[PDB]
């Protein structure tokens, strides 16, 4: 037979497998971007969606 | 003798600074006449021609 899901029944199980990251996900290498503005405001194409 | 190159320029003596023209670059150039709006500083320069 297959193993019954723990949540499926009313017993309490005090040992469980818990998935976890090996080390902190916040490595401090936050994403940064080169925004580069339009050269001329009048030239901008608002049109077409 | 030894004249390396001979060009035909617009005459500075006629198109004086009193005309607003500056011919040192080989083209007439007048500051603050026609001039684009909505552009970064120094984008005005070509319009001087």
């Amino acid at each position: 037979q297959v193993g019954i899901p723990k949540l499926e029944v009313d017993h309490i199980s005090f040992s469980n497998v818990v998935s976890m990251m090996t080390a902190n996900i916040r490595t401090g290498d936050d994403m940064a971007v080169e925004r580069v503005n339009p050269d001329d405001v009048r030239a901008i194409n608002i049109r077409n969606a | 003798y030894g004249a390396a190159v001979v060009n035909i320029d617009l005459n500075r003596d006629f198109f004086d600074t009193a005309t607003g023209i500056d011919l040192t670059k080989g083209i007439p150039l007048v500051q603050d006449l026609l001039v684009p709006i909505g552009v970064t500083a120094g984008a005005e320069q070509s319009a001087e021609y």
